[PDB]
Order: structure tokens, then C-alpha cells, then sequence
RNA sequence: GCACGCCCCGCCGGCGGAUGCCUCGGCCCGGGCGGCGACGAAGAGCGCGGCGGAGCGCGAGACGCGGUGCGGACCCGCCCGCCCCGAGAAGCACCGAUCCUCGAACGCAGCGCGCCCCGGCGCCGCCGCCUCGGCGCCUGCC
RNA sequence: GGCGGGCCUGAGGCGGCGGGGGCGACGGGCGGAACUUAAGCAUAUCAGUACGCCCCGGAGGAGAAACCAACCGGGAUUCCCCGCUAGCGGCGAGCGACGCGGGAGGAGCCCGCCCCGAAGGCGCGCUGUGGGGCCGCGAGGGGGCCCGAGGGCCCCGCCCGAGAGGGUGCAAGCCCCGUACGGCGAGUAGCGCUGCUUGAGCGUGCAGCGCGAAGGGAGGCGCGGCCCUUCCAAGGCUAAAUACGCCCCGGGACCGAUAGCGGACCAAGUAGCGCGAGCGAACGGUGAAAAGGACGCCCUGCGGCCGCUCAAAAGACCUGAACCCGGCCGGCCGCCGGCCCGCCGGCCCCGUCUCGAAACACGGACCGAGGAG
RNA sequence: GCAGAGGCCCCGGGGGCGAAGGCGGCGCGCAGGCCCCGCCGGACCGGCCUCUGGUGCAGAUCUCGGCAGCAGUAGCCGCUACUCCGCGCCCCGGAGGACUGAGGGGGAGACGGGUUCCGCGGCGCCUGCAUCUGGCCGCGGGUGACUCGGGCCUAAGCGGCGG
């Protein structure tokens, strides 16, 4: 199961060359009284704060960014907390258009693993 | 060793694979060593067995040189004319000694034309592999 | 009389041949085969018997269609079903 | 020793015709000999055997050709010439129908388009 | 038996013409050294469609 | 006592298939595929080989046929048929056909009987189409 | 009352297209046991199992909250790791989830409603269409002695990006093949009563019948108020990660022919058996090469005899044990001890239950293989 | 002690200058057991160290296979029956003497078996003694319909039907 899992993913990653595999996922307090210190990687950013970085839901799926209209921020600071991870990924991010250029595209170099862990 | 996973390199598999084959892979199988002098001339080492050879068998007890008479892939084995079993009555017909082909270096070969072309095209990929592939 | 002479007494053919299973279960009066289920449609297949599955079913005759076709499926049945999902 | 295809292909359907009548008189023939007689072999028989097979093949190979091309650009072909796909191809949706999509999903497909990207 | 089927008598008919020893010219050119046909019946022992 | 029957100081021989040794088979665990059918499946029956029983394989074009690309001397008996820079044995991959009777099984039976103008003739839907029925809703008439 | 048309329901016929049946698994829906455990047996347990029926598909189902939670909160589904215990149960025997947390994998949407009103897929439709894998080449070994035949030995060498293997007259890197190296949202929610079910407990989900809303649902102890958090049922789709047989491919600290599949045998679900459903065997090995037996002698003939082939008869077959038996030879004899060896002395038949067996207790003709913490 | 696995066996363990296995005979060990010799046999097999287990059999009315003594034993006691001669077998031919005794040990059909029927050759099996016999074995053949029967029609019954 362990080289399936890699060959599948190896397959992936080449159909989207540049592009990370995962897309970036935002930080959340993990629930409980219990770990209610820590923080844990979520379903998606929410509209308020893609709103605070300046980006409409569709135009984030294209940069990479996972949009979860279901979740509410809950506190003023967990917004911030993803505001700065948003600003963060959009100055680690390129995006390469200009139909085709292949030069750029080689040296690309595919983040692997989950972003900005 | 073996680094491909599609060969097998069981007892059971091989053996069954040899001992039941098709046609085309007994003949390869019954290959046998070209001579010295004829692998100067045409750059094989060894060529499939034929029923005009002529060959030397170097090692089985009868060890002398004959055209192949008569070719058996069932058995496994060619004959050579002239290496028989001692025909116990005199006025007896001959029964042919099968003799295996790795057993035997091929002194002349049936030329044929189909042989000509089956040659010119190893002497080619031969090359291939020579020139470093 | 309950053994010899009652076995004596037999001359008549209980069972006959199935027209779709051509074994000796179709029974004469009833007009069904014990083991095809000759007349219905559906086959009789219970599976208190793994052994009577087995000694009927996929791969117990030619199999020649579908053999013929799993080879074609590795070969070009595959393109031609690609051309017919495009335009024909 | 049998006439290879080559040449009945290279002949008229009418030939081809008067040609299996005379081959299927000459397996008479064979097999009246050959019960008859108490063996030559019958080397003949065999060869007249796939004789009439391949007389026959030709006989429709040719009509095929000509029936297809007949029915050919035509809703509704016969049977035997439609393509021979599975039973299951035959009833699945086409590329085109299986991507087929809303009008307002393909709007924003066309609005947000795929982005090629890369990150740090 | 004398009022019978032609369904019945072809399948019948079958085990007569099967019911054969291994031809000797079979049994040369194979290497049998099995010559007995296993699958032969005889009409006082075995019955046949039962 | 001899014979017998025992036991064996040993010597041979039957009868049986143990024990070893092997092994184209199982089992076990991973892969990989997921590909049947009214264009008739799965299955079944009957036939089919020059000599032909079983099994395999085919289907009256039958132990196979056509095309293509390889391959290049054989074909387990007896054959006769090939043999030759192509002439074409065994083999192989594909592709095009043929494909009897049954069987979801389809004119009706199951092996016998119809219809019909010559193509055929089963059911159940869906969608058009054609011919119509209704003191359903009316309208036009007399 | 007769007669023409339009509509609305219906018939008969023709076309075009589809459905049906099959696979010992996986996957969904339904019907549904009992043996068993409780040291009895009803509730329970077995078991939401066998089995019956019915549908798919390469996966299927599930799926974008009428969600969980109670926080410095998460955020569709599926699978994995953990939680193993909250609970349930003649609170007995037993049974038994989820929520966090770590992972694999991730993807979102659409209709009705409403706005337009044929702009449409235009014989329809305004009782609403339409928009919002193959193909290849492929290295390098001689001499000596012996053997039936080296692949054995004894000396010397050569190729390894190949010393994985298989074959060949014995144990071969260099004899043959190969291998390593390549190429080309309403009869609804709810509620009353019943029944099934669930860990779900004054109800976990379902269902019948009765009655039936409007802003409603939930928050794991019912009821009536008051809030607070959270969501929007009664319409629909959706990839992925997961499962799994036939079949094919490869591997094994697997079994080695009374074993391993029932089945290693050219013909096994076969031969046979049972009216039938169904049941179900046995059977591997000559040799390197069939070289599968030259000849002569006789015999009324059969057949025998020599010998032959082969390294060997290995002669219908590898080895050929035990039991059992026939010849010939040798003794008078169960065991244990002493001794020259047939005399003295001692010896009940084991296993097993049993207080106690030589028991007139039971099992045991004999031998081989298999046979149980 | 067994059967596999990982190692070792100081020029790389033992083997056609004879492996495993079998049969007799020593030797060592309290014994489980081991070793060697001779003979057969004909290609594989170990000792030690670490590992594994489907690992040791006198029994289970044990399973399966072989087979002994009883034992040349019990028995081959239905259907009255054979005899002589031919070359003569129980087959055949002649001649005698019987028997089934027209509800037949006769001649035929329905069913059931499925070629057993027939002719020619043979005995390897089978014919429970024999066989030159045969229903046995090999080979080659054999079932002809306007009128007879099926088909046909209905009977008990059984299916089929908008549903």
C-alpha cells in the first residue's frame, strides 16, 4: 500500500508539474478544553478572511487556497491568524501564465508536502 | 542477478516454461555453438539448429561429426547421420542416437536464404550493442 | 414385498433429459429439472451446495465469447470504444 | 496445393459461384471414392475440404463489402456491420454527454479558469 | 422402446459410435501407454441416461 | 521317530508397496485487471480429423477459413505436403468472417405443426407516427 | 335523435431504441433462523449471522450539515490509528458506540420555489420547454586423468553493469538458453397507540394506523416556561483515498503424492453411485538414448532355454522395507540371568477405567504409512 | 531425535574413487539414540552455532493400503436327464431316451434396457467346472410405411389470460 500511495502521488504531481499537490489549508485552534492551546491544519479559509486579504473564494481555488464557506472564525484573533498565513502564501506563490513559457516552468521546482506546515 | 520482476526465477516456473514451449522457443533453445571459423566470418556466436548442419559434437560419447539428419523439438534433441545405437542384428535398419545441440559445435550450416537474412540481421543488432548501444 | 419385489415393480421413467441443462432431472409429470429449473428463466443456483455451483457455471464449457472478448479488451476493443464515445 | 485467395479475389462473384458448385460436386465425388474403395490417402479430399471454406470466404468477403458500402452513412445499419464495441460501450454515455455540464457551471469554469502556480 | 424419441434415439445413438477402443495408430503416435478408453460402456452393466 | 509346526545359523526366490530421492501440481501472500449478453451470453446437446475413441479446439465454410505483421524448416505413427534471397513447415500477435439444435430464447410446440407474401411472424416499455373508440369536455349543423 | 372539428381520456398497427439472463468474491436492498452461550430455560446470547429473494458497478454504498460541540471551538463523505468505555443486559451470560487527537485523501454543486414566458431539445411544450505497451542484441574454457556420459577431480586461465535461474549423458559464470547493460420542499415534520430494532437509557432509527402543523430542528433524563449556541429536514448529483473472487503475473523460513485443492496421471467434478436433489474415487516415476529385447536350441505346440541391447535389467518397469510365504541349509525352540548353550532359577496380557485387573470388565488378527494442547 | 531457515565448515564441508534410502554385523552411550563396516542402491547429503514448527505413536468398535491363519475348508442340493457315435468341447450333426405340457422352459407385442440383433474371426477377460460355446471379445454390416402406430382430437388433469 505504502508504494501505491507514493506512485500514485509521483502520477499526480507530474499531471500538475508546478503546482504544490496540497493546497493550503488554514490554521485552527484544535477543539476541546483540552488542546484549545494548540492549532491544527483545517477544511478551508473562511469568506472573512479571504475578504481581509482581498480575495473572492474562486480566484483563491486558482492560486491554491481551500475555501470553506461553512466555517465561522469564531474570535477576531483566529481571523488574523489567517489573514497573515493568507498574506504569507501569496508572496510564496508565482504564478506562471503567458501561455507557454517552458524555461520558467523547468526550474519551477513543485513544493512537496503540506504548505507552509 | 535478475533487477526485472517479470522473469520468473522459480524451479517450478522455469521448468514448466522449457519442458512446455512453443516451437519458436524450442529453436532458440536448441541453438548450438557456431564454429571458430565460421563465427570469424559472420559474427554470431552460436546459430539455431538446422537439418542441413554439419556438426562436431565435442563432449557425449560419439563424438565425431555428421549433417543433422533429422531435427525432434518434442525430444528436445537433434540427430546426426552416422551416430547411431549398435544395431544388434547386422542386417538390421540403423536407429539415430539422439544427441542434445549444446553438445555439438556447427562445422558448415544450410545456408538457405531466409538463414542469410536471419544472419544479417543479428550482425546489425549486434553492432548496436557494440557501438555501446 | 417392501425391497425386491416392490423394486420389481419398476418400468417407468421418472426423470428425462433437460432441454437446457441435458441431464437426467426433468421430471415427466411435474415438467420441471431438478438441478437446471427448466422452465424458469432464472437458473437454479443455491448456495447450501458449493460443489453444485461449481459443477455448473462461468468456465465449466467454452466460455467462447466472452474469452474472445477479454483477449480483444487487451488489444483494440479498448480503441474502438474510444472512437465511438467521440463522433462514431 | 489449394488456389490461394489471392486469385479469387481476383474474380467475378458469377465465377466464384459456378467455381464452389464444381468444387462441392468434386466432395461428392471424394466422398463416393472413399466409402466405395476398400484407402488412397485421400489427399485431395483434405485439400478440397479448405478448398470450399476458402471459395466461401471470398464469396463473403465480397458481399459484405458490397452490402456495407451500401448501407453506409445511413441512420439505422444493419446489424452485422455496426461497430463491434461490447454490449456495455454500446450503452454508455458519450465523452461529449458525459462532460456535458450547466450553463451556469460553464460560466465559471470560463470565469475562474485553471491556473498553473508554484510555491516556496 | 420400439415406439422411441429422435430426440432420444440421437443421444443414444452418440454412446454407440463413442463407446470405441483407442485407435492402436492414436496410441503409437501419442505414447498412451494408457489403451484402455475408461469412458467405454457396456449395455448389460451400465445404464445410460439414468 | 519322520512328517507337521515353530525358531531362524545362514542362503536365495515370490507377495506387497513402505522408505528415500525426485516433480510441468497444489496451497499461501502480494500485485494487476475488472473486460458477458436479443449484434443472442453463461451453459447444454449433436456434429466436425485421410486414417479418430476420450479430452482440447471448432461449427455443414467444423481438429478450421480469409487478411496483416512476424517467424523461417518442419509436420510425435503411417502418410503426403512442404523444401529453392521466397517458394514458405512448426510457431506467434492481431483483425475480418462463418457460427447446426437448445438455452434470457423470440410464430406455436419440442422435435411435431401453422401463418404469411416473401420480408418475415415473441413479450415488456419509451418516443414519434398511422387507423380509430367514447351519451368525457364542448363546438358546428339539421 | 342523427351528423363534421377541437380538446381530454383510451384502444389496435408500424418504425426507431432499450429491458430480460450469466459470474462460489466485494457492494446495496429486503425477508430471516436455529444449533450455541447462559453450566437449566423463556428476556437475552448466538446474530442485525447461515440461508432465501432482489438489484448494480468496476468498485458499490456514503457525501457537501434541519452536523458536532460547549472551546483562547471546529466544519461534506469514505478508509486507517486510537478512544475502550459512556452506556445497555433474568444489570445475569454477555453486549457496546461516538466525540475529540494523529493520518490517507480531498471538490464542490444543482433543481423546485421565484423572475422572464417559447427566446427552447420546436409532431414536444404555456397544467412551463429554455435562460436567470512492444521489439530486441547479449560476454567469456582449455589441457590432463578417468567415467556409460562430467557439469567430477588435477593443473593452469578468461568474462562479470551478466556468479538470478533453467536445460544439457554426473555437481557448468565461460556448452545452450537466459540474466546485467537497451531501443521505439405537507398527508410531510411531529404527536397518540402498537410492532420491529438499537449501546441509546420516560425511545436509537424504522414502520402501520389515527391525527396533523408553521418559521422549524438539535444540544445524549422526561414535562411546562425563559434564554443561549448551532443548523435548515420532508427534492437531486458528485471524483479521490477503501473493499474484492474468477482470471493472469510474480514471490514464498509453505506441502511433497494416505501429503498439498476433491482432482500433479493427454481424457477429475472424470469413472462410478443414488428415481432425483445430490454424491464422488482410484491412479506420479523404464532408461542418458527405446537402444523396449540379436541369435541359436528345442518344444505337437504353448512357452521354456540360453543369451542379446544397456553402465545396470532398470524388461513394464527408480529404491523395493514390514507383514506373509516357497526352496535349500541349520536347530527345538517366549523373555530375563548364569554359564558353552540346553540345563537350573525367576517370570499372568498389555493398554485402560478402577478401592482393587491375569480377570468370566472393556479395546486389541497382523504389518506398514497417517493420527491428538 | 525429526523437517525446514540464517551462518560456519583456513585454499574453502561430504558425494559416480558411489549421496540419500534398504538389509545384516560391530563399536560407543544409563538411555533416548549415535557411529562405523560389508552388501544392495544410484544422486544428493550433512556436523556444530543461532532460528522456526503441521516435530517422535502398540491401542482410539482409529483412518487408508496390504495381507495371514482358518482352508484346498464351507460350499457350487431349485426348474425329472442324459446316452452312444462322428474328429467331438457342455458347441455341432445323426441315432436313442426324456422334459417344459397351449394360465407353456411356445410364438408375439406395450414398457424398460440401447445395439444386446446379424455375419465372419477369436478366446486375453467373462461364461461362478469346462468350453472349440456364448448374450463375451475384434471386425464388417442391420430398423425402408399414403393405408400400422405416433402426429390428430379430447378424458382425468395441466397450463394460459386484461388482471
Amino acid at each position: 500500500r505504502k508504494i501505491r500511495r507514493r506512485q500514485t502521488r509521483l502520477q499526480k504531481a507530474k499531471a500538475i508539474f508546478p503546482c504544490p499537490l496540497q493546497k493550503l489549508r488554514p490554521s485552527v485552534t484544535r477543539c476541546s478544553q483540552k488542546f484549545n492551546l494548540t492549532q491544527r491544519i483545517g477544511r478551508g479559509f473562511t469568506l472573512r478572511e479571504l475578504q481581509g486579504v482581498g480575495l473572492s473564494a474562486g480566484k483563491a481555488r486558482q492560486i491554491g487556497i481551500a475555501v470553506d464557506p461553512r466555517r465561522k472564525n469564531k474570535s477576531e484573533e483566529s481571523v488574523a491568524r489567517n489573514v497573515a498565513r493568507l498574506k504569507e502564501y501569496l508572496s510564496k506563490v508565482t504564478i506562471f501564465s503567458k501561455q507557454a513559457k517552458p524555461e520558467e516552468i523547468q526550474q519551477a521546482i513543485q513544493h512537496q508536502g503540506v504548505v507552509m506546515p | 542477478m535478475k533487477l526485472n520482476s517479470a522473469v520468473t526465477a522459480s524451479r517450478r516456473k522455469c521448468r514448466k516454461a522449457y519442458f512446455t514451449a512453443n516451437a519458436e522457443t524450442r529453436a532458440k533453445m536448441m541453438s548450438s555453438r557456431l564454429s571458430k571459423e565460421l563465427r570469424a566470418e559472420h559474427k554470431i556466436k552460436t546459430m539455431p539448429i538446422r537439418r542441413g548442419d554439419i556438426v562436431e559434437i565435442f563432449t557425449g560419447g560419439h563424438k565425431g561429426t555428421g549433417k543433422v539428419v533429422e531435427v525432434r523439438r518434442r525430444d528436445y534433441k537433434i540427430c546426426v547421420e552416422g551416430i547411431n545405437q549398435k544395431a544388434r542384428n547386422p542386417e538390421a535398419k540403423p536407429v539415430p542416437y539422439p544427441i542434445h545441440p549444446s553438445n555439438c559445435i556447427i562445422k558448415e550450416l544450410y545456408m538457405n536464404g531466409s538463414r542469410y537474412r536471419a544472419i544479417k540481421r543479428r550482425q546489425e543488432r549486434n553492432a548496436e550493442r557494440l557501438a555501446r548501444i | 414385498s417392501k425391497g425386491t419385489a416392490s423394486f420389481g415393480k419398476r418400468h417407468t421413467r421418472i426423470h428425462g433429459s433437460c432441454r437446457r441443462c441435458g441431464k437426467h432431472s426433468f421430471h415427466l409429470q411435474k415438467h420441471e429439472c431438478a438441478s437446471c429449473g427448466y422452465p424458469s428463466a432464472k437458473m437454479r443456483r443455491y448456495n447450501w451446495s458449493y460443489k453444485s455451483l461449481r459443477r455448473r457455471t462461468q468456465g465449466t464449457g467454452s466460455m467462447s465469447h466472452m474469452r474472445k472478448v477479454y483477449r480483444a479488451y487487451n488489444s483494440g476493443t479498448l480503441k474502438a470504444n474510444a472512437r465511438k464515445y467521440l463522433a462514431k | 496445393p489449394g488456389l490461394k485467395a489471392k486469385d479469387l479475389v481476383g474474380l467475378s462473384q458469377e465465377d466464384l459461384q459456378r467455381k464452389l458448385a464444381d468444387l462441392k460436386r468434386e466432395l461428392l465425388s471424394l466422398r463416393t471414392m472413399k466409402a466405395t474403395a476398400g484407402p488412397e490417402r485421400i489427399a485431395r479430399f483434405r485439400v478440397c475440404k479448405k478448398d470450399v471454406a476458402r471459395v466461401l470466404t471470398v464469396i463473403n468477403q465480397k458481399a459484405r463489402d458490397e452490402a456495407r458500402a451500401a448501407f453506409e452513412g445511413a441512420e439505422h445499419i444493419p446489424k452485422t456491420f455496426r461497430p463491434r464495441l461490447t454490449h456495455a460501450m454500446r450503452c454508455q454515455l458519450t465523452e461529449k454527454q458525459k462532460r456535458l455540464l450547466p450553463s451556469k457551471l460553464m460560466k465559471r469554469k470560463l470565469q475562474f479558469p485553471k491556473l498553473k502556480y508554484a510555491v516556496k | 422402446t420400439a415406439n422411441k424419441t429422435l430426440s432420444r434415439k440421437l443421444r443414444l445413438a452418440k454412446k454407440t459410435k463413442t463407446n470405441k477402443n483407442i485407435p492402436r495408430w492414436v496410441i503409437a503416435k501419442d505414447h498412451l501407454k494408457k489403451t484402455w478408453n475408461y469412458k467405454r460402456h457396456h449395455w448389460r452393466r451400465s445404464h445410460l441416461k439414468l
